[PDB]
């Protein structure tokens, strides 16, 4: 269905083997499914076509809102409140975006697990690795900020992380 | 602050002439309407005390209370605004005449300011 | 309709007020026994037997058949603890210590 | 009032965040970028304090 | 209910404050109305102020 | 925001100029209209807030509380309509005026851009409820209950004024936006410790914290039905709202100053729940259950994590609705028996079956049955505490267990068994009471369908 | 009957009048804080040919 | 009426500070609080030490 | 397309129609029990088809239809799992319930509130279906609490009897003791695996630690009336015979064993928890059989027989044979 992008939500070909009856006994499954189509799937499709043509009679559009990039907290003065406000709003929007990214990865992982069945432990290694990477990135970015999270606290956390990394690298090089 | 000893102050002036250079308060000022409401409440209490119909005992007396409260409130607002203008004028004059006590702080960016981070756990 | 003087009061110290409290609580003077005079504020109220409400006579025509109480009789301090829906102290065919030893 | 609350416009920007996230993951997967980045702000813009200890 | 809520938690904050305030009020207000003691205390506090805050 | 305040103020001249036999009708109609208007505030943004003016603003945390406060007044009027039948018209108008003033003060309290204005209105709310409790109270202990309720709060809140003026003198402003944006860490100093205590105690005494909760059972037992309603639904949430707003400036001291309080709640939410098992008064039982729930909310606020905050907001809303419903039920029983004791009226399901259904639904909501918002808040706070420390669950679990017990106790003692023989003045339930219970319960199950409206700004 | 029911039902007009008056007060406040209209860095937009203000 | 009044409002006027009541109140009101405080302080200190040492394996711990 | 999903959801959808009609006029007549029984029979004969489809091919599906809410990185949605266990347990449960309601139309003929009794039976059936088909821990907890509260309501059917009330409260007490462990497991899973959806829990836990499985075992012991928490099941005989026959003998009780079956991939990676499960099952079955040996009331004897069977099923769970335990269910 064109309602969603296929690349964002990748799916396997899932080829299905053709029926190969071995005995002469007619399986009731096929009779039940045929009567199911005849009694359910036809009126439903008819009503959907009617509704779709009614919608086609009156078409109107809605658009995705675009946001312009604004200077962030690292290029903000100490007590300048306006640019601080803009940086805080931009940081919050970015935060929501990363939360939705993690949501997409988690949905991918769950779908892989259910689809591959009892071979999931070997057939979903790639999704598990992607989820591990995204989870590590998100935990590094936004964990332990607190209930009153803000851009300055995230910046301070990132700065102390760079301090730790720089000290460790200097010590290893000078070891 | 103690602006009692401010030089060039007339001993008993409610409003000096230099107070006429400021924008007068509007008649629809919320403070004036509040003063009128206080006058109306005073009239209602007066009617209640004398054991009279509270809402409609004397319309003339309630009108007099409202008008007197509005008059005095307008004058009080003028005086208060003038006093605050004087305070700000003295503030700015002093900071202008004493640059050594109010140095310009070097504007520093957050990207070069190290703030300690306390994790919440 | 309740006056000030029939409400529970302080621990009785003289036999006169002891008999007065027994009369207030609708029980015999010889049967009346207040709680000990310690810090806990039991006070005037009588120390009724710790028997549960379940083991009361099921054939007596009580005024409250479900709770098996009579109107006007003194009420146990812990009545809500024994209401036949909670802990009961009815005798059991085997002694308590034997049952505990066997299960343990 | 219940109907009014049910059909409130998405002022919280849920679908906007969904669509932005979809475009970002599509771009980063097409060009090979490693999905989310560990650093929220680029290190080129932070002036770190030299220790010289 | 009885020991903690009805006895000790009531003893600590409310009852202690009430007892202290009642006792202090009794001590402060219990004067016979004699100007003799009043002016004696006036003299004492005058000398205390003279000898203590300078 | 003035579109809500101005009609509430106009409620007073309407009430005072109404006919001698039409005050209730107009009061209820226009209170419901004001609630409908205030429903618009639920539309919130993931961004900062809806900053109406320099004096008022709204947030995703203030919106549910404002909607609940506006919805409460019609219910309080319907509850108070019964027992004020033999009252003079002037005194009924005074009572309605007190209710309207209390609602107005709460409405301007929950917006409160600036902390000193918040304190002014949050202390102004003390007067109408005190007058309600000490004037239209049945018992002779109403005076002592009013004194306790007044003095606990005033003793708690007096150092808060000093702390707030000190904050304004040092930092320079008390506007919440500037306070959040210019927030700075608190150094580990004795001065800062006493600063923290002054800023926190005023709100923690009104939650109420365990050990500071002596005033609540009294103020609940001696108050009339409207007083119990308002003090159980919204006036308890003033402390939680205050702590949620004020904790932005207390970091990182709160990381270790919260230990004495957490314990007091973590143990307290157990102890009071056990108190509920042995109670001879319905009102006292519900008051102690309220203390337990608010102790859990205190734990959630002191943990200071996002899930904790959303759980605390949801629990505040759900507890307010359920407690008001339970107190309405208890008052309906009292107006028939005039005794306010649990063991006198028994077997009421045989006599009043729909009231028995209302009792069952109220108990199930208080029992935190899924998927009600009560359980949503309870579970969120439990998970956040589990992340705080894996051992907490033990206490939490115990409380949950005990909770269910006493709830069903309250359901079984009053409604099941054999009816008491000598009570024969049990008239069939009126339409007014049944409508009150329906208007209490339907919003809970409706909010269950859209939890995001009551999960706070951190959703 | 008009001029008879009015003396009893004029009081129902007060609250809706308060609401509309309330709306006007909110609008008055909005005009004052127009110091940054079409001046925020995020929403800096060139006006339409027949536009004077971004919002009112 | 007597039972309810004795259960509710006749406790404090008949309450006298005694060594038994004082000791029981101190125990039952202070012991549990400090005991739970010690337990939780030890647990959280151990967790903080493990976090600082880096040996905790907090992977996938996103919601807190 | 794919009638599996449509029929599987249609069974649960039509199981709820008489609940909506409970305010209609049919609820005030004597035809309501027959109406509910016919609805249950139709639901069973409709549900017989997806089981046939699975038998032919092995069809399994997850249906995440309604999105309840999203909490940062967690997403809670209305998801139904229709794997082998669900599509096999639904027809058996519906058949048993149909037989029980047909029997109750005779057993409870003299009860003035018979329509309320059938309404309660249908509500319990709906909550059990919700529990069985649940895909995330929140929906499963919803069903877990629904079956328990419906058991409380049905045991105390004669509210004028003190023993019925105390038995119902006892059942609530023991089930809440199990709920402690259930909530511990939910908190652990959302804290560590960052999801309540079963697929993520299965992916992220290759070597499940002791604590979540301990919580699950405690919940299963509480609801299945194991040795530590057994007396509630025999005391739950204060209720009517039809209620005991369906709720306490063959359906609600097996909830704990079913929960342990649902999480069998994680159970097989823990060796201590399996040992505890086996030991608890063995003590439960022997203690209950020993009790049933000398009992004199027939209902109590069959209750102890059911408890012994549940203990045997837990023993099967302990030795890592989940499908055999489901077959025994
Ligand atoms: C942000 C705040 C917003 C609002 C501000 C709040 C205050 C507002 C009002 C302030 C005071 C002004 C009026 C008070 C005068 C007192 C008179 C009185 O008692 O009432 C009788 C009178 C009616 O009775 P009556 O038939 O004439 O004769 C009866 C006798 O008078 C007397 O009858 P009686 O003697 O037979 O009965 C005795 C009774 C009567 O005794 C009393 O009622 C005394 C009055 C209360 C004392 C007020 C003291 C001063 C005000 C303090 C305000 C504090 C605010 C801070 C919050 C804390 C609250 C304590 O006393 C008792 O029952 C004793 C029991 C004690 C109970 C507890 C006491 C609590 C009192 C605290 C009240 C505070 C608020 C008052 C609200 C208004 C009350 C009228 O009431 C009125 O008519 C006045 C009400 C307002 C009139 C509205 C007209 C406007 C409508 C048309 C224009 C539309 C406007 C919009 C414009 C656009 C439209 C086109
Ligand atoms: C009694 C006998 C039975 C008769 C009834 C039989 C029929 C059964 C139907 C009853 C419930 C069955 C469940 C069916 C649910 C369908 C409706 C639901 O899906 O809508 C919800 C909508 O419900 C509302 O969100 C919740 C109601 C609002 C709650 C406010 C309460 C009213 C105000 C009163 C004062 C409040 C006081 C407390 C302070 C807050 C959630 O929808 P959502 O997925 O999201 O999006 C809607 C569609 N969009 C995408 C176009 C927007
Ligand atoms: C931990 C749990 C702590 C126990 C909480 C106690 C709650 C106190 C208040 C309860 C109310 C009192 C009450 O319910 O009344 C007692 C009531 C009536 O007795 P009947 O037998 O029905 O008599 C009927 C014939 N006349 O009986 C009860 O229901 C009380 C039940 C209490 C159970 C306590 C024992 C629980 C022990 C659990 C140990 C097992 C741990 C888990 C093992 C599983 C393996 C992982
Ligand atoms: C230094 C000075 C500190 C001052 C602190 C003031 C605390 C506020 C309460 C003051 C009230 C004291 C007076 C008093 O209560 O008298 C005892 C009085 C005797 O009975 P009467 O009613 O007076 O007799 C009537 C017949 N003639 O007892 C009572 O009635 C008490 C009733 C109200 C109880 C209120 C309890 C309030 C305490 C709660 C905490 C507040 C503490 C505030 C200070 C604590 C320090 C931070
Ligand atoms: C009935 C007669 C009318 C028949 C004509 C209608 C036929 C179907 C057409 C419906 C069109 C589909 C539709 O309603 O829209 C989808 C819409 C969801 O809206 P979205 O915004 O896309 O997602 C939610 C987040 N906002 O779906 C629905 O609302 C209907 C289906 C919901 C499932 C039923 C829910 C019943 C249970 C109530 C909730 C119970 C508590 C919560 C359980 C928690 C479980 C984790
Ligand atoms: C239920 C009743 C509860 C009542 C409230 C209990 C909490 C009491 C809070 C403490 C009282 C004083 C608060 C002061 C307001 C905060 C302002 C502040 O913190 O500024 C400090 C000032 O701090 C103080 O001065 C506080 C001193 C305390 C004096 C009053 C003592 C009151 C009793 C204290 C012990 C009880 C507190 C906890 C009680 C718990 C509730 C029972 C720094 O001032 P500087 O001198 O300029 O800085 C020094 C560097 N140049």
């Amino acid at each position: 269905p064109d309602s969603w992008d296929k690349d964002v939500y990748p799916e396997p070909p899932r080829r299905t083997p053709a029926p190969a009856p071995q005995t002469s006994l007619p399986n009731p499954v096929t009779y039940l499914t045929k009567i199911f189509d005849l009694l359910v799937d036809r009126p439903v499709t008819l009503a959907r076509e009617f509704i779709e043509q009614q919608h086609a009679k009156n078409r109107y559009y809605y658009y995705h809102r675009e946001f312009r990039r604004v200077p962030d907290i690292t290029e903000c003065e100490e007590k300048d409140i306006l640019c601080m406000f803009e940086a805080e709003m931009q940081w919050r929007r970015d935060y929501k975006v990363d939360q939705e990214i993690v949501n997409i990865i988690q949905e991918r992982l769950k779908a892989c697990q259910q689809r591959e069945g009892e071979s999931y432990r070997q057939n979903c290694a790639k999704e598990l690795e992607q989820f591990t990477q995204v989870s590590k990135a998100f935990q590094d970015r936004y964990s332990d900020l607190g209930a009153h999270y803000s851009a300055r606290k995230c910046l301070a956390k990132q700065k102390q992380r760079m301090l730790a990394e720089r000290k460790a690298a200097k010590e290893a090089a000078a070891a | 602050t103690m602006m009692s000893g401010r030089p060039g102050r007339v001993p008993l002036q409610f409003l000096p002439n230099e107070a006429r250079s400021l924008p007068p308060p509007k008649l629809t000022d919320p403070r004036l309407v509040y003063m009128g409401f206080l006058g109306y409440c005073s009239g209602l209490i007066d009617n209640a005390i004398r054991r009279r119909p509270v809402v409609s005992a004397g319309l003339h007396r309630q009108l007099l209370y409202v008008t007197s409260f509005v008059f005095f409130g307008y004058y009080l607002l003028k005086r208060q605004d003038y006093m605050y203008a004087l305070r700000d004028h003295d503030m700015f004059a002093y900071v202008k005449s004493h640059p050594e006590d109010f140095p310009e702080k070097d504007k520093k960016t957050y990207g070069e300011i190290l703030e300690e981070f306390h994790p919440v756990r | 309709h309740v006056t000030k003087d029939m409400f529970p009061g302080p621990y009785p110290k003289t036999p006169e007020e002891r008999a007065a409290a027994a009369k207030k609580y609708n029980m015999r003077v010889e049967d009346y026994e207040p709680y000990p005079d310690d810090g806990m504020g039991y006070g005037d109220y009588p120390k009724l037997p710790d028997r549960s409400q379940q083991e009361r006579d099921p054939w007596y025509d009580w005024d409250h058949p479900d709770l098996r109480l009579n109107w006007g009789e003194p009420i146990h301090w812990d009545l809500d603890m024994y209401i036949r829906n909670r802990v009961d102290t009815s005798p059991t065919p085997v002694s308590w210590n034997t049952m505990c030893k066997h299960l343990f | 009032g219940s109907t009014f609350v049910a059909y409130l416009p998405d002022y919280r920007m849920q679908e906007w965040a969904r669509r932005e996230a979809e475009r970002l993951v599509k771009y980063r997967e097409a060009n090979g970028l490693p999905l989310m980045e560990s650093n929220c702000f680029d290190p080129n813009k932070i002036q770190l304090p030299e220790d010289e200890d | 209910s009885s020991l903690l809520d009805l006895i000790w938690l009531e003893t600590i904050l409310p009852k202690t404050t009430s007892f202290i305030q009642m006792k202090m009020s009794i001590m402060v207000s219990n004067q016979k109305g004699l100007i003799k003691l009043y002016f004696l205390s006036f003299l004492i506090t005058i000398m205390i102020s003279m000898t203590l805050f300078n | 925001m003035l579109k809500i305040i101005i009609p509430t103020t106009m409620l007073l001249p309407m009430t005072w100029m109404s006919k001698h036999n039409m005050i209730w009708i107009n009061a209820t109609v226009h209170s419901l209209l004001i609630s409908l208007i205030s429903l618009s505030l639920l539309n919130q943004l993931g961004e900062n807030s809806l900053n109406f003016s320099l004096t008022f603003f709204s947030d995703s945390l203030s919106a549910p509380l404002l909607v609940l406060t506006t919805w409460l007044l019609p219910l309080m009027l319907m509850a108070s309509q019964s027992h004020l039948s033999k009252e003079t018209t002037t005194r009924k108008k005074l009572y309605i005026t007190m209710l309207i003033l209390l609602q107005l003060f709460l409405i301007m309290t929950f917006t409160a851009t600036e902390l000193i204005l918040f304190y002014i209105l949050f202390e102004a709310t003390l007067v109408p409820t005190l007058i309600i409790i000490t004037r239209w109270g049945n018992q002779t202990e109403r005076l002592n209950a009013g004194l306790y309720f007044l003095f606990y709060t005033l003793a708690g809140s007096l150092p808060l004024l000093v702390a707030l003026v000190y904050i304004q003198n040092t930092t320079g402003s008390l506007n919440f936006l500037i306070i959040h944006y210019w927030s700075h860490p608190l150094s580990n100093s004795w001065s800062n410790i006493f600063m923290w205590l002054a800023c926190i105690m005023a709100f923690m005494v009104k939650m109420p914290l365990y050990g500071l909760h002596l005033w609540l059972p009294k103020a609940h037992v001696e108050a009339p039905i409207a007083g119990s309603m308002v003090l159980a639904a919204v006036l308890l949430k003033l402390g939680g709202y205050g702590m949620m707003r004020i904790t932005t400036i207390l970091n990182p001291l709160t990381n270790y100053m919260a230990y004495p309080f957490l314990m007091l709640s973590m143990w307290g939410m157990i102890m009071t729940s056990s108190i509920c098992l042995r109670q001879t008064d319905l009102k006292s039982l519900i008051a102690y259950s309220s203390v337990s729930h608010m102790a859990l909310v205190i734990v959630a606020i002191m943990i200071q994590t996002p899930w904790s905050f959303m759980g605390a907001t949801a629990l505040m809303i759900a507890h307010g609705l359920t407690s008001s419903m339970l107190f309405c039920l208890a008052n309906t029983n009292y107006e028939r028996v005039h005794s306010r004791t649990m063991i006198l009226a028994r077997g009421l399901q045989t006599l009043l079956p729909l009231m028995a259904t209302w009792w069952l639904v109220a108990s199930l909501t208080n029992l935190a049955l899924p998927p009600s918002i009560n359980l949503i808040g309870e579970l969120f706070i439990i998970t956040a505490s589990f992340s705080w420390s894996n051992i907490t669950i033990i206490l939490m679990g115990m409380n949950m267990m005990i909770t269910a017990l006493y709830s069903l106790y309250m359901l079984i003692t009053t409604q099941r068994g054999k009816y008491t023989h000598h009570i024969n003045n049990i008239k069939p339930s009126f339409t007014r009471e049944n409508a009150l219970m329906a208007l209490h319960i339907l919003p809970l199950l409706l909010l269950t369908l859209n939890p995001k409206m009551i999960l706070g700004p951190l959703y | 009957n008009v001029l008879q029911i009015v003396r009893d039902h004029w009081v129902h007009i007060l609250v809706p009048v308060g609401f509309v008056f309330g709306c006007y007060l909110d609008r008055r406040s909005d005009e004052k804080l127009t110091a940054f209209r079409n001046k925020s860095l995020l929403f800096k937009r060139e006006l339409r040919p027949n536009e004077e203000v971004t919002w009112k | 009426i007597r039972w309810t009044y004795a259960r509710s409002a006749n406790i404090y006027p008949n309450f006298r500070p005694t060594p038994k009541t004082s000791l029981l109140g101190a125990l039952f009101g202070i012991g549990p609080l400090f005991f739970w405080y010690y337990v939780f302080k030890t647990d959280r200190d151990k967790k903080e030490k493990l976090i600082q040492e880096g040996k905790l394996d907090q992977t996938f711990n996103i919601s807190y | 397309m794919n009638p599996f999903a449509s029929l599987t959801l249609t069974t649960l959808t039509i199981l709820t129609i008489p609940i909506m009609m409970s305010n209609s006029n049919i609820y005030k007549t004597n035809l309501y029990p027959n109406y509910v029984k016919t609805t249950v029979s139709y639901a069973f004969t409709l549900s017989l088809v997806p089981l046939l489809m699975f038998m032919h091919t092995g069809q399994e599906m997850i249906i995440s239809n309604w999105h309840w809410m999203t909490l940062q990185t967690v997403e809670l949605s209305l998801s139904f799992k229709m794997d082998y266990f669900s599509v096999m347990f639904i027809p058996v449960a519906l058949f048993v319930t149909w037989s029980i309601m047909e029997f109750s139309m005779w057993y409870m003929h003299s009860d003035p509130f018979i329509n309320r009794f059938f309404k309660y039976l249908l509500l319990f059936l709906i909550t059990m279906m919700i529990l069985v088909t649940a895909n995330n821990l929140f929906q499963l907890f919803i069903g877990w609490e629904g079956v328990g509260i419906m058991s409380f309501l049905l045991i105390g059917w004669w509210h004028g009897r003190t023993d019925a009330n105390t038995a119902a409260l006892q059942a609530i007490l023991y089930n809440r003791i199990g709920d402690i462990g259930f909530v511990l497991s939910m908190a652990w899973f959302l804290t560590h695996s960052n999801a309540w959806d079963l697929q993520q829990i299965f992916m992220l836990n290759n070597e499940c630690p002791n604590m979540p499985l301990i919580g699950l075992l405690l919940a299963a012991a509480g609801k299945s009336a194991q040795f530590g928490l057994h007396p509630w099941l025999p005391s739950a005989m204060e209720g009517p015979t039809p209620v005991s026959a369906l709720l306490h003998s063959s359906t609600m009780v097996v909830a704990g064993v079913f929960l342990l079956i649902r999480f069998y991939p994680l159970m097989e990676t823990n060796k201590l928890v399996q040992t505890m499960t086996l030991c608890l099952g063995a003590i439960t079955t022997l203690f209950t059989a020993l009790c049933a040996i000398t009992q004199n009331d027939i209902k109590k004897i069959v209750a102890f027989s059911t408890s012994s069977q549940l203990g045997l099923m837990m023993v099967t769970i302990g030795i890592n044979q989940p499908h055999l335990a489901f077959l025994h269910i």
